[PDB]
């Protein structure tokens, strides 16, 4: 899992 | 430079019903912060009061992004955990770390409060540490302003947690917020030094808050607690709010100004 800044 | 909006989730460091907090991995410069991530399905006010904090004793605010119905926010991250961690069950800690943390506790609190923000949930388990065993105010989810254009608004909602909640919240319908946090503190001292809550809530129904009020100070937790550090706590956890010390006068309490811990 991951998310953009 | 590419990627260096990329964030990896590495890690769950809390969960609970309003969504997770994960320990996220900058793609590229490996920079650690914690994400805080809300299913919409409250949060717009937390991201206000997150947006006017700038303090070193307080976890800082980079920004926040949604998409659709989920809302991240990023914040500084603590590696060193819950203060709560710290403390030894029925024991406490060594005075002089729990002089320190208190010490940094107090500056936390006190900017707070200078800002108008009340924290209103001040716990061992939202002080957070970091590498260096510095202090950390976390979530401001049921933090709200108190004063604005230097106009003080008294409180009336009942919130914290019942051991750390102070007895006029529970007693009358208005309140200050500065004397509640600072009771709040009180029981964060007795635990870092004791380990151990002294009552479930502060009622009179309550016999552990009874004996206190009784100067039974011969009982636990009161007996582990050296005399210094319990006349603060003598003039913290008292009942009255307006007879209540300030945090100017806890500045001024000879425990608090006592030599006892080295420097790193
Ligand atoms: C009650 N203990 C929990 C421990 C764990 O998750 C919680 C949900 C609580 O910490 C305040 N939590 C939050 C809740 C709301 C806003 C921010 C945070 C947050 C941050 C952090 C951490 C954290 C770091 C290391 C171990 C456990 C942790 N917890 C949190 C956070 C953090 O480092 N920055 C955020 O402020």
């Amino acid at each position: 899992a991951s998310v953009s800044a | 430079v590419p990627f260096v909006e990329d964030w990896d989730l590495v890690q769950t460091l809390g969960e609970g019903a309003y969504g997770e907090v994960q320990l996220a991995v900058n793609r590229v410069t490996e920079e650690a912060v914690a994400v805080k991530i809300v299913d919409m399905k409250n949060i717009k006010k937390e991201i206000c009061i997150n947006k006017m904090l700038n303090h070193e004793n307080v976890v800082k605010f980079y920004g926040h992004r949604r998409e659709g119905n989920i809302q991240y926010l990023f914040l500084e991250y603590c590696s060193g955990g819950e203060l709560f961690d710290r403390i030894e069950p029925d024991i406490g800690m060594p005075e002089p770390d729990a002089q320190r943390f208190f010490h940094q506790l107090m500056a936390g609190v006190v900017y707070l409060h200078g800002i108008g923000i009340t924290h209103r949930d001040i716990k061992p388990e939202n002080l957070l540490l970091d590498e260096r065993d510095n202090l950390k105010i976390s979530d401001f989810g049921l933090a709200t302003v108190f004063r604005y254009n230097n106009r003080e608004r008294l409180l009336n909602k009942m919130c914290g947690t019942l051991p750390y909640v102070a007895p006029e919240l529970l007693k009358r319908r208005e309140f200050h917020a500065e004397p509640v946090d600072v009771w709040s503190c009180g029981i964060v001292l007795t635990a870092m030094l004791a380990g151990e809550l002294p009552w479930d809530q502060p009622s009179d129904s309550c016999q552990e808050y009874s004996d206190w009020k009784e100067k039974k100070t011969y009982l636990n937790p009161w007996k582990k607690i050296d005399s210094a550090p319990l006349a603060l706590l003598h003039k913290i956890l008292v009942e009255n709010p307006s007879a209540r010390i300030t945090i100017p006068d806890i500045k001024k309490d000879r425990w608090y100004n006592k030599p006892l811990k080295k420097g790193a």
